[PDB]
């Protein structure tokens, strides 16, 4: 047998395969691409920003409640990538979870806590053959209080690791790279300039080339307590000068 | 049915003639004076190499027959 | 205990609360600040003994907080009033604690609410409360009046947690009153070396 | 019972204690440490009754330790005020434990004193045990309401031996506890205002008053 | 272009300074007195704004314009300095694609040659390397130069 | 070193970035650099093009950014 | 594939290489065999036409009905298997009835919309249930959130649409859309709009025989959800009968 | 204690500026400080130090200067006690060897770090230590010096051969063995380097060397 | 929200005799970051490679290693999400160990409990086993202590101990360079040496990650204490 | 190992310190209240048995309690080698008391022990809700904790032998059987040692 | 697969919102129509379209209007042929997955 454990159940359900690592869980990285929405995050020392499509496919969607950018809780905020239906999904279940926790524990949530509790919980979905191993990936953005302004994204496979620089969507892996030659060649954070990094690193892997209306930016400033999308005036002004950037 | 990456066998008469089959599709000759009119029980089975939109234009479903439709055929 | 107080505003409430909480001779609370927040929505005064108040006010919290960002647009003041009612309904004849609830939600538009210990909800114009600042009858009845003016309100619930921590004992020490607009929650805090004193009862 | 207090200032915080620990007015031990040293960002004064107050510090910091690990922030005094009145909700108000918790968030320092009510309860400078109004009193009179950081460490202390002098229950070393969010330094000696007499005269005897019939080790 | 990024070639193609470029090409005459009179600014800042797109179509229409007034920037012995800038910095950017400007560079390092003695020797060695990296026209200028300063 | 280079082209970051690529794999990403090169209309190869070189013709530089497990 | 005994149809916890999970999908052609409904969001209410599938020849009117009321101001249009559409009633109505209890205010429907769809998206996930087999809007009119239209498929996604269709004729149903401004426009209006693409999209192969059903929920019915009068249903079927001559 | 990063700043600016004569009061007080760890936790402080007194010697190499350096790093090398403590032996003996202030100084300090190498501290370190003592010797043509130490090195370091380390002492020792007119040794001792050079754990250059 | 969950058999035995799912996850551990522990006598110092093979991770907060408790930590090789729910459940027991006794967890006490987790993955279906192996350390009772838990369930005691890629050559190199009756500062020198023989190349001090466990607590140093080590290894 | 009240089933410990050692008397006495005709049934265990914990007071509570905490502790005796210490039990007996509501367990411990096998004393005793403390001077324990502590604190010359502690302390549980009323006759001297455990059977009226 | 036989690949990857605009003008030039200014609508509509699919609307429009009996192409057939298209593909199988 080749062309996948079709005599062996392997990617029927959740067990471990022949060669170490299951086909499902390699998988569920795959169901992302599906989504057609790609995201770039850039850590900043005066905001973390995510850049994603606002896009409407026609007059018959909103985009006055329609927008991947989404509000946990007033602090931290996050972009869901992949599949709608698990998207709204974790969405509930997180806000849900910050309020339980802002109320019983007292302690204010960092970029951290939601982040690694989501992902423990994406661990039990990917262990358990009734669940599947996530459909979105998330990337958080949020203030934490040591470190400053943090960038995480979670894994559908159930990890959690710190980022300056992420992406995840259909160019998980151009994206990265591309966004790493911008690390390398280092920017000294400004507000304009974190803002600047993702939407240039957008425009050249899609190459559709976004305008303000195509794009929805999302920061979580150190002078805003609660989550706040820049919307057209702000994306412009940095628009043109992304032009005459190089 | 070409999902192939078969590390082992997988006949390849078959791919062949899929792949063939594109070809003559394609407008290295025309496509308007052969049109191709396919049943085939399930789309499913199928892959969308064969599908697309450029070989087969028109994805016509056949609902089993309405109530009214059955006195019809009667 | 404390004097809270709520004079209904132009389409929007002015607030006033006081700053010590008693149990008798020990203070349960020498600090005690009941104008913050529970929503941004809505805020409320909270007055009976310390631990029925900030049982019920953590919970109001909790609620309040998951339904603005489960909804997308923050949920209406009518909502956090009734999530008080709630809990009063099961304490009715152990604990009781008498919340005011005032502030404005955006979606439906100005709010002012009264949720009791016994856990009824009316609306009212104004609502002053705890079991010694029930000494005020006269003063809130001949200063409310239907759509009182801001400058007239302000004037008047400072003027009235005066005449409440003099007279009765459980009252005292840092007026702190708050005006609060469509969006925003502003607070001065009036000094305890101003307090006009009562005018000879011998 | 126990005299503890925590301060805020204008460095870090500063908690003075009386040794002695009683089980009521009569002291159980005139051994060891009031004020506890918990995981290295945590101190925690105790006061009033015993049993309530130990227990109830040693449960929440379980609590307290998982919430600093996952979320890695520092601890926050809200967020432990927080705990300790869901807790002892739980538990249905029993027992008399007034509480001081104090950590250093990165902010400021903050300091909270939560008495066994289950309030939110905020201070601006708080002392505990005894009568928490009996206690408290005394912030409001020797501080100006905030002066320099040693100026306040010698302050809390004198007022901390004045109530020591008042007061005989707490007996045995003065303790100071000068807490930051990784520095614990736990100063024994900060005064002692009392201490024993010598028992260096027996009240031992020959067996002659009572004897022995064995000396065995049992296997 | 495939140099790394591509947002300022294929991905816009049309932009604000490519139209610039076409409508400060007729306002020339002035330019050129402005230049004379020194305003180093003046004549460099819309040269930037022209050269910040990688099609080989915009940057020849602003490369046309710039040239004339460099013979002048080369003979004042304060004003040579300017122009050198623009080629070392468009190369580093994400490049501007040497084919295009190549051309009008050939003629400004023809320029440094005869004017006076002494400082044209060390004027011909910064322009003979703004010359350095073509794989085009250029190859035969650099050679030539660097044969005149051999004379020397 | 068959090809003639830019003073600005370093090495060094690219190959510490793997810990290995192979054979095939280090012929095909000079082959595509000295190419970009002509693109560019310069016969030196500067550290832009090399850089995207190395990234690209043999590709999945990471594959552990979200697919770690 | 879809002949198996194993994984793909049984579960919903597999996915192939591309990603798909099959048996989510083949709940969305299950919504796709009956015809349409369509609800289209107005400034001032929500109007729903829904064709009505008559079964047999001794019908009796709220015989085999898609319109349900959620709460008293939503109102709940189904499209697809009728049989998963009860228990998706019973699901909804239950959210709504307690968030009026203790909330004391008018379910928005975003809130209402994101519960439903994570209990549909539960299922989608597991494999050890199927997923519901049809595809519902939810409508609604208040004035403390405004007027709202949702739409929830058998994946478990909610987003707001201002003009939706579901069923056999949506893609065609929903063009008929982008020539009207429905945003703003009177409920009387629309009504009139929404009798009308149904009758012209209706053929007997969909379904044997149908019976219109409009509702309102807006301006007119001041709020309420209620099905239209015996006036206003017969000029919309006028209109619906003029235009397809 | 309070030298921090500011003094060992300091100390480099007064070398890169005028010289060692400025910079020896500075250099005994951070070399004294170190005695501990410096200020709280090991930390670039730390860092900043031990890479100073390595790199330090031989930039203007021989003086007087030199040699007050090489007093003060004696307490130093025992109190640091970790992974750190490896690299200032072999680090400082190394730069001192390429620019020999004189033979006396270097002999006896290099003595001194290899008996604190042979007790309580790894064998790994004692390797790159023992091969300066026999490079020292034959540079100076005292063969006579290095034949005697030879053959402790030979015996004691022979428990590792999975490491460059050991090619390089054996090597040593066949070039002193060639001009004694000591033939039998100087061969065996040859065939010896290349059978521990075979290691796959040996990097090109030590490789060239043994050619 | 319906489900009863599902328990079959893969889990149960083959007829070779041998449990098909624990050799697969043994093989999940293998093909890990290494990892070696090394306990002195002197502390206990466990050593791992920070890489994730991108490097615009931020890591001063995120780490591979990571503190249990006051002087108890763990060190992973294999499986990053298995691990993250490990640490967490971990950390669990222990505080439930120091609500009681006010001593932190054993290292002998705590890899059993952690094994009734790894045993509940195999021996049940509809689950399969965690694939991550264990380096658990602690200095308590007066003795450092080193343990290893495989993903199987069991626990072997080892004095040094490498895991994941060429776990074999660590183990015979630790053999080697490694004596017994050496000192703290040495076994630190020796787990990156151990790492170097484990996957060879580049180091910069954000592709290792070193922590050094006493009673005073386990800590993993700063970005600049591990550079300095660095120059010193080969 | 804990009880329920406080001598409402007797037992009443005291112990004075020497420097190698910890001598113990306790009465061996048993049944409720007053009366303590029978005398051939333990109140102390042993936790290593070169550690032991005392609990003092009513028999039901003290065997009920006494095995079910053993068996969590030799759990982790087998498990971790080095048996739990003077430290661990004083925390663990915290613990298991208030976590009880139902027949209240309220103990008056006394812990007499030297830690492990080392050599290296130790003796405390704890309040009823016996909250820990720790402490190396001298320890009695009983419904009047007290009066014991003071008597022990008084009675040594700093530190008498092992030997002259015997007779001591033995005195010592003589002049208390008179004092309270719950306890009386037959007395049991447990010389607690580092390696070994000397039982002494103490003159009794 | 490895260099050396294929060391430029080339991956002739899905046309761009932009990469539609400019050919649907073209597939509208040989199009007897009314008018078309739909390509907007036909683009943001389009999802997961590949050149074929692009040729396929314009030819699915066209066809509207031999039933509408117009030799003339409404703005309503391009609107109505994206959607119902992009609809079919979804539903059945989506496209193949390999690497980009």
């Amino acid at each position: 047998m080749s062309r996948g454990s079709s005599a062996g159940f392997d990617r029927h359900i959740t067990i471990f395969s022949p060669e170490g690592r299951l086909y499902q869980v390699e998988y569920a990285f795959k169901a992302i691409n599906q989504g057609g929405l790609t995201s770039v995050a850039v850590r900043g020392k005066d905001c973390a920003v995510i850049v994603t499509q606002k896009k409407v496919p026609d007059k018959l969607l909103d985009s006055s409640t329609v927008t991947h950018l989404f509000k946990i809780t007033e602090n931290i905020g996050c972009v869901m990538t992949g599949m709608t239906a698990d998207s709204r999904s974790q969405v509930q279940r997180a806000r849900y979870e910050a309020a339980n926790w802002k109320y019983k524990y007292g302690y204010e949530i960092p970029v951290d806590m939601l982040c690694k509790r989501i992902a423990d919980i994406s661990q039990v979905y990917t262990q358990n053959a009734e669940m599947r191993p996530l459909g979105c990936c998330m990337i958080l953005i949020g203030i934490d209080e040591e470190q400053g302004p943090q960038v995480y994204k979670c894994d559908p496979a159930g990890y959690y690791c710190g980022f300056k620089a992420t992406a995840a969507g259909v160019k998980q892996t151009e994206s990265t790279s591309f966004l790493e030659k911008k690390v390398k060649k280092k920017f000294d954070w400004t507000f304009e300039q974190t803002v600047e990094t993702a939407i240039t690193c957008l425009s050249t892997v899609l190459s559709i080339d976004f305008k303000p209306s195509e794009i929805e930016v999302g920061v979580v400033t150190v002078e805003n307590p609660k989550f706040r999308i820049l919307t057209e005036a702000e994306i412009d002004a940095h628009l043109v000068a992304l032009a005459e950037r190089d | 049915t070409k999902r192939f990456d078969s590390e082992k066998a997988g006949d390849r008469e078959v791919q062949r003639t899929m792949l063939e089959l594109l070809n003559q599709l394609d407008g290295f000759q025309p496509n308007t004076q052969v049109k191709v009119i396919a049943a085939t029980n399930r789309v499913d089975i199928l892959d969308p190499a064969l599908l697309r939109s450029g070989r087969l234009d028109r994805k016509i479903e056949f609902p089993m027959p309405n109530e009214e439709a059955r006195a019809r055929i009667m | 205990t404390t004097i809270m107080a709520v004079q209904f505003d132009g389409g929007v409430v002015l607030g006033a609360d006081s700053r010590t909480t008693t149990g008798s001779y020990i203070a349960n609370r020498v600090t005690d600040k009941l104008t913050p927040i529970h929503d941004h929505i809505f805020c409320c005064r909270s007055g009976s003994a310390a631990d029925t108040q900030a049982v019920a006010d953590a919970v109001t919290y909790q609620l309040g907080f998951h339904s603005i960002e489960l909804n997308e647009p923050p949920l209406v003041h009518t909502a956090a009033s009734l999530f008080k009612e709630m809990c009063y309904r099961y304490r009715e004849d152990l604990m009781a604690g008498i919340i005011i609830a005032g502030w404005d939600p955006q979606e439906g538009g100005q709010v002012y609410s009264v949720p009791m210990g016994g856990m009824m909800v009316r609306q009212s114009f104004a609502i002053g409360g705890s079991g010694s600042s029930y000494i005020y009858g006269y003063v809130d009845a001949t200063y409310r009046e239907g759509m009182t003016k801001d400058e007239c309100l302000q004037f008047t619930a400072n003027a009235l947690a005066l005449a409440m921590e003099r007279d009765g004992s459980s009252g005292g020490v840092i007026r702190l009153a708050a005006i609060q607009q469509s969006g925003v929650e502003r607070q001065v805090l009036l000094g305890d070396q101003i307090p006009k004193v009562t005018i000879s009862t011998l | 019972t126990t005299i503890a207090g925590v301060v805020y200032k204008d460095g870090i915080v500063l908690g003075a204690d009386t040794r002695a620990t009683e089980g009521m007015v009569v002291a159980d031990k005139n051994c060891s440490k009031i004020h506890f040293i918990s995981p290295n960002i945590y101190c925690c004064g105790a006061g009033t009754a015993a049993d309530t107050d130990m227990t109830t510090q040693l449960i929440s910091s379980n609590l307290e330790l998982h919430s600093l690990t996952t979320g890695r922030l520092p601890r926050v005094v809200t967020a432990n005020r927080m705990l300790k009145q869901m807790l002892f909700r739980y538990q249905g108000y029993i027992g008399a434990a007034l509480v001081l918790g104090g950590v250093d968030v990165t902010g400021p320092h903050l300091y909270s004193i939560y008495p066994h009510g289950s309030t939110d309860k905020l201070p601006y400078v708080t002392m505990g045990s005894g009568s928490l109004a009996a206690m408290a009193v005394f912030e409001d009179k020797f501080r100006p309401d905030m002066e320099e950081e040693e100026a306040k460490k010698l302050v809390s202390e004198a007022i901390a031996a004045g109530i020591f002098n008042d007061l005989g229950s707490g007996s045995n070393i003065d303790l100071c506890v000068i807490s930051k969010s990784k520095l614990d330094f736990l100063r024994p000696y900060s005064v002692p205002n009392k201490k024993g007499t010598r028992f260096g005269r027996y009240r031992c005897e020959k067996g002659t008053t009572a004897v022995l019939t064995e000396k065995v080790t049992p296997l | 272009m495939a140099d790394g990024g591509s947002e300022r070639a294929d991905g816009r193609i049309v932009k604000m300074e490519v139209d610039y470029s076409a409508t400060v090409d007729q306002r020339l005459p002035e330019c050129e007195k402005l230049a004379k009179e020194g305003r180093l600014q003046e004549v460099i800042e819309t040269l930037l704004s022209l050269e910040k797109q990688t099609r080989t179509a915009s940057d020849m229409v602003s490369t046309s314009r710039i040239l004339v007034a460099v013979v002048k920037m080369c003979y004042e012995a304060k004003e040579w300095d300017l122009l050198n800038e623009n080629i070392m910095l468009l190369s580093k950017r994400r490049s501007q694609l040497k084919q295009a400007v190549a051309k009008m560079v050939q003629q400004c390092c023809t320029y440094v040659e005869e004017i006076t003695d002494l400082p044209v020797k060390l004027r011909l060695i910064d322009t003979l390397r703004m010359v350095t990296e073509g794989k085009i026209y250029v190859e035969i200028e650099r050679a030539r130069l660097t044969k005149t300063l051999a004379t020397i | 070193s068959k090809m003639n280079l830019s003073e600005e082209v370093d090495l060094e970051d690219y190959v510490a970035r793997p810990d290995k690529i192979s054979g095939a794999d280090i012929n095909s990403i000079c082959q595509e650099s000295g190419m970009l090169a002509v693109r560019e209309n310069r016969y030196i190869v500067l550290a832009k093009d090399f850089e995207k070189a190395y990234k690209t013709v043999i590709k999945k530089d990471e594959q552990e950014h979200e697919f770690y497990k | 594939m879809s002949s198996i005994g194993t994984g793909y149809d049984l579960s919903a916890s597999t996915f192939s290489p591309d990603g798909r999970v099959f048996q989510v999908e083949y709940a969305m052609k299950a919504v796709e065999n009956s015809s349409t409904a369509i609800g289209i969001r107005c400034k001032d209410g929500v109007v729903f036409g829904v064709e009505k599938l008559v079964l047999s020849k001794l019908y009796e009117e709220g015989s085999n009905k898609r319109l349900f009321n959620v709460d008293r101001h939503v109102g709940m249009a189904v499209a697809g298997l009728l049989a998963d559409a009860r228990s998706l009633a019973d699901i909804a109505r239950e959210e709504a009835s307690n968030f009026r209890s203790n909330f004391g205010y008018n379910i928005p429907l975003k809130h209402l919309a994101d519960r439903v769809a994570m209990y549909v998206h539960a299922y989608t996930l597991y494999s050890a249930v199927r997923p519901f087999g049809c595809s519902f809007m939810l409508g609604s009119y208040s004035v403390n959130d405004g007027a709202q239209l949702y739409m929830i498929d058998p994946s478990g996604v909610s987003y707001g649409y201002w003009g939706c269709a579901i069923g056999k004729a949506r893609q065609a149903a929903k063009t008929e859309i982008e020539k009207l401004q429905m945003k703003e426009m009177t409920c009387r209006d629309v009504v009139k709009e929404v009798a009308k693409i149904i009758y012209i999209v209706h053929d007997e192969v969909k379904d044997k025989a149908f019976e219109l059903e409009l509702s309102w929920v807006g301006e007119l019915t001041k709020g309420r959800h209620e099905i239209v009068p015996k006036d206003v249903r017969e000029e919309a079927e006028k209109y619906a009968k003029e235009s397809l001559k | 204690m309070a030298a921090a990063a500011v003094v060992e700043f300091q100390r480099a600016q007064s070398l890169l500026s005028t010289d060692r004569e400025a910079s020896i009061d500075i250099l005994h007080s951070i070399v004294k400080r170190d005695i501990q760890e410096n200020d709280e936790e090991a930390v670039q402080v730390k860092e900043q130090s031990i890479l100073e007194l390595g790199s330090l010697l031989a930039k203007t190499g021989q003086a007087a200067e030199l040699g007050g350096l090489l007093k003060y790093v004696r307490p130093f090398l025992n109190s640091i006690s970790k992974a750190k403590a490896a690299r200032l032996v072999r680090s400082l003996l190394d730069l001192f060897l390429d620019m020999e202030a004189a033979t006396g100084q270097e002999v006896e300090l290099c003595l001194e770090c290899i008996e604190w190498a042979k007790s309580e501290k790894r064998t790994f370190l004692r390797q790159a230590l023992e091969a300066r003592l026999v490079s020292l010797y034959f540079d100076t043509k005292r063969y006579q010096e290095a034949l005697h130490l030879g053959s402790q090195l030979l015996r004691e370091l022979k428990k590792m051969d999975d490491k460059a380390l050991l090619v390089e002492v054996q090597l040593l020792e066949s070039k002193t063995y060639h001009a004694l007119s000591n033939l039998p040794k100087a061969r065996a001792a040859l065939t010896s380097a290349r059978t521990t050079a075979n290691a796959i754990y040996c990097p090109p250059k030590l490789q060239a060397t043994l050619d | 929200m319906a489900e009863r969950g599902y328990s079959f058999s893969l889990t149960t035995f083959s007829p070779s005799g041998k449990l098909v799912q624990i050799e697969y996850a043994l093989a999940a551990v293998a093909g890990g970051a290494p990892s070696v522990g090394i306990k002195a006598a002197n502390g206990v110092v466990l050593a791992t490679e920070k890489k994730q093979k991108s490097i615009l991770y931020d890591e001063r907060s995120v780490h591979k290693v990571e503190p249990i408790t006051k002087h108890i930590g763990l060190v992973y090789s294999g499986m990053g999400p298995d691990y993250r729910v490990l640490v967490h459940r971990a950390r669990k027991l222990a505080q439930q160990y120091y609500l009681v006794y006010q001593e932190p967890i054993p290292t002998a006490q705590l890899v059993q409990r952690v094994a009734s987790v790894m045993q509940e993955y195999t021996q049940s279906g509809g689950v399969r086993p965690f694939g991550v192996s264990l380096l658990i350390c602690g200095w308590n009772e007066g003795r450092p202590y080193l343990f290893q838990s495989d993903p199987s369930g069991a626990y072997f005691a080892w004095k040094a101990t490498a895991m994941g890629k060429n776990y074999v050559n660590g183990k015979t190199f630790l053999e080697k360079r490694y004596n017994e009756d050496l000192e703290l500062e040495d076994a630190i020198h020796t787990a990156i040496l151990t790492l170097k023989e484990s996957f060879e190349g580049q180091m910069t001090e954000d592709n290792i990650e070193v922590g050094i466990c006493n009673e005073a607590g386990f800590r993993r140093l700063t970005p600049t204490e591990v550079r300095d080590y660095l120059a010193a290894i080969a | 190992m804990s009880v329920m009240s406080y001598n409402g089933g007797a037992v009443m410990a005291m112990k004075g310190k020497n420097c190698v050692a910890i001598a113990a008397d306790r009465r061996f006495g048993i049944q409720a209240q007053m009366v303590t005709t029978d005398f051939q049934k333990i109140f102390p265990m042993g936790d290593r048995l070169y550690i032991g914990l005392a609990g003092l007071a009513t028999d039901v509570q003290t065997v009920a309690q006494r095995l079910k905490f053993r068996l969590n502790l030799y759990e982790l005796k087998e498990g971790r080698q080095i048996k739990p210490y003077t430290l661990m039990s004083m925390v663990a007996n915290l613990l298991y008391e208030k976590r009880f509501g139902p027949y209240y367990t309220e103990p008056v411990i006394a812990g007499l022990d030297p830690k492990t096998f080392k050599p290296f004393i130790c003796s405390l005793d704890l309040i009823g809700c016996p909250m820990v403390t720790d402490d190396f001077v001298v320890s009695g324990t009983c419904s009047e904790q007290m009066y014991g502590m003071c008597e022990s604190l008084w009675e040594p010359n700093m530190d008498p032998e092992h030997l002259f502690e015997t007779i001591s302390q033995a005195m010592l549980n003589a002049v208390d059987r008179d004092a309270v009323s719950g306890m009386g006759v037959i007395v049991h001297i447990i010389e607690k040692d580092k390696i070994t455990t000397r039982t002494l059977k103490a003159r009794m009226d | 697969l490895r260099p050396g036989r294929l060391d430029r690949k080339i991956h002739i990857d899905l046309p761009n919102e932009q990469a539609r605009l400019d050919i649907l003008k073209i597939h509208a030039g040989p199009i007897t129509k009314h008018g078309e200014i739909d390509y907007e609508a036909i683009v943001k509509l389009s999802d997961g379209f590949n050149g074929a699919d692009l040729r396929n609307v314009c030819t699915e429009a066209g066809m509207f209007a031999i039933r509408a009996d117009h030799d003339f192409v409404v703005q309503e057939d391009f609107m109505k042929a994206v959607r119902k298209v992009a609809d079919s593909k979804k539903l059945e199988s989506k496209l193949d997955y390999k690497p980009v």
